[PDB]
């Protein structure tokens, strides 16, 4: 049918916006190294900005998984 | 996707409402800290002589 065709299309376009958290997550710990590499100090401090940015990070990359199953099973 | 079943979700609200507000939050009070004893060796309401 060409609904539960374009089903697979559109969940599988929606996955692309994972890509976004890929990068997202890498420059989060990427800036974690090189911060707590001038003032290893605050590693604790540091570290618990990294989290926050880790978690809304992948907050809009699930938003994304989400859709890919909102559109492949809900629908 | 199962989750979207919405016949079971009053089986699992209620039992985590049981565990995550009662049980576990029962089992944290039971977990206290106590200060640390370092009473001063230095305690003595004295006065002078009787002059």
């Amino acid at each position: 049918d060409i609904d539960t065709a374009a089903k697979f299309i559109g969940a599988g376009a929606a996955t692309v916006g994972v890509a976004g958290s890929g990068a997202g997550i890498g420059t989060v710990f990427g800036s974690l190294i090189i911060g707590y590499a001038r003032n290893p100090s605050l590693k604790q401090q540091l570290f618990s900005y990294a989290i926050l940015g880790f978690a809304l990070s992948e907050a809009m990359g699930l938003f994304c998984l989400m859709v890919a199953f909102l559109i492949l099973f809900a629908m | 996707m199962p989750q979207l079943n919405t016949t079971v979700w009053p089986t699992m609200i209620t039992p985590m409402l049981l565990t995550l507000f009662l049980i576990t939050q029962l089992k944290m009070l039971n977990t206290n800290y106590h200060l640390p004893p370092s009473p001063k060796p230095m305690k003595m309401k004295n006065y002078n002589k009787p002059w």
